């Protein structure tokens, strides 16, 4: 059951900001986002809805 | 047959205590626990009355002294 | 900014979520009961009560 | 806030949806006028019919014009049937509470100092779905405002922010507010 | 066979768990919520915020 969201599609903009701690080696900060979509089913036909 | 009709109304006019009338207020709408029925409207269905609903809005702003911007320039016109 | 930045920016593919809303999670509902009340009772054993 | 059931003058067409109301009865006053117009109505037409001459329909017309224009002129306006506190005694029957509309100058009825200005003793501003005042205030709202037309559900020009507060009044009203948290109960077994 | 051959097999016990049925497990349905959003926002001590 959705229990809000964030429409992400109407940001034109988007920063994170990530203030690093000093001991840390260099390498990925790997940002995942699962986010919402509709399955689109008709008359034998798939596909996504966006 | 005159003093008789109006009379019937009359016992008649007097009985109908009461008053029936429509809904007041605010009409009230049941949730299923999400199973068994159909939705008020497609999730797939949702996004096209979003889309019907900017028709409308995009008319009116087809004169700009009528109301609010479009997406450049402006422009002008008024009715009779 | 904040909150409001995020239900401000609202765009389509958020109408099925939102739109004509069903639910209001801030509205908490709970349904009346029946008058109950309950006891611990001690039964008895008819019989002995070993191995 | 507080809430009565619908009701209707005898303009439009109202005269025949809810028919077979004859004479008054804890109605409201359009309501009594509708029921008398029910009444002349169907005495008129009955008489019409019984003596067909064609003209009591036309006297019992001419009479309904009469009592319209006497209800429709000579309504007196002195009216305060504001509810608050805990008295209501103007008046115990049917009748439209009074309600603060939405206007150009407080497009929220918010009392900021528009109840020092000339009420003195403002009604409050009723629910926002009463009257089809949520139109009213779109509107008002949405006067001299410009949209960038990305946004057909308006939160873009900060429509969130702007509320009407839970109290419209000068007072608080804290009468009523004891009476909902504490009911007087009536006759209670210490009496 | 399989499942299929459970389904076939249908019985008389089973009536009370199948028969003249209200749900599908498998028809998702959700509701639409009102449009809300969440902001962690600080608040400030009134007096010496200490031990």
């Amino acid at each position: 059951q959705p229990n809000g969201s964030a429409n992400f599609t109407r940001y034109d903009s988007v920063q994170l900001q990530l203030t690093l701690n000093e001991n840390l080696a260099s390498g990925r900060v790997q940002i995942y986002a699962p986010n919402f979509n509709i399955l689109r089913i008709a008359a034998g036909m798939g596909g996504l809805a966006f | 047959t005159i003093k008789l009709m109006i009379m019937l109304f009359s016992y008649f006019a007097a009985y109908q205590l009461g008053k029936m009338q429509e809904r007041p207020q605010s009409q009230w709408p049941k949730a299923k626990a999400g199973q068994n029925k159909y939705m008020v409207g497609d999730w797939a269905a949702w996004k096209p009355i979003y889309m019907g609903v900017l028709g409308v809005a995009v008319l009116l702003t087809l004169l700009g002294p009528g109301g609010v911007g479009g997406g450049m320039g402006g422009m002008f016109g008024g009715g009779g | 900014p904040g909150a409001i930045s995020q239900l401000v920016s609202y765009g389509a593919q958020d109408v099925y979520l939102t739109g004509n809303p069903q639910i209001t999670f801030f509205k908490a509902v709970y349904r009346r009961y029946t008058n109950f009340a309950m006891e611990s009772i001690q039964q008895t054993f008819d019989g002995t009560t070993d191995f | 806030l507080y809430q009565d059931p619908v009701w209707f003058q005898d303009l439009s067409v109202i005269f025949k949806r809810p028919s077979e109301i004859i004479p008054t009865r804890d109605q409201s006053d359009s309501e009594r006028i509708n029921a008398m117009v029910r009444l002349v109505l169907y005495c008129s037409f009955a008489v019409a019919l019984i003596r067909q001459n064609y003209l009591y329909a036309i006297l019992g017309l001419a009479i309904i014009a009469i009592i319209s224009l006497a209800y429709a002129l000579g309504a007196k306006k002195t009216k305060s049937n504001e509810a608050y506190g805990n008295i209501r005694p103007y008046s115990v029957k049917r009748s439209k509470k009074s309600c603060s509309k939405s206007s150009a100058n407080n497009p929220f009825s918010n009392a900021t100092v528009g109840a020092l200005l000339d009420n003195e003793a403002r009604p409050p501003a009723c629910s926002y779905d009463d009257n089809d005042m949520a139109s009213t205030m779109r509107k008002n709202f949405n006067k001299g405002l410009f949209r960038n037309l990305d946004d057909v559900y308006e939160v873009e020009n900060s429509q969130r922010q702007f509320y009407t507060m839970p109290v419209t009044t000068a007072a608080p009203d804290l009468t009523a507010f004891g009476q909902f948290l504490y009911g007087s109960k009536g006759k209670t077994c210490k009496e």
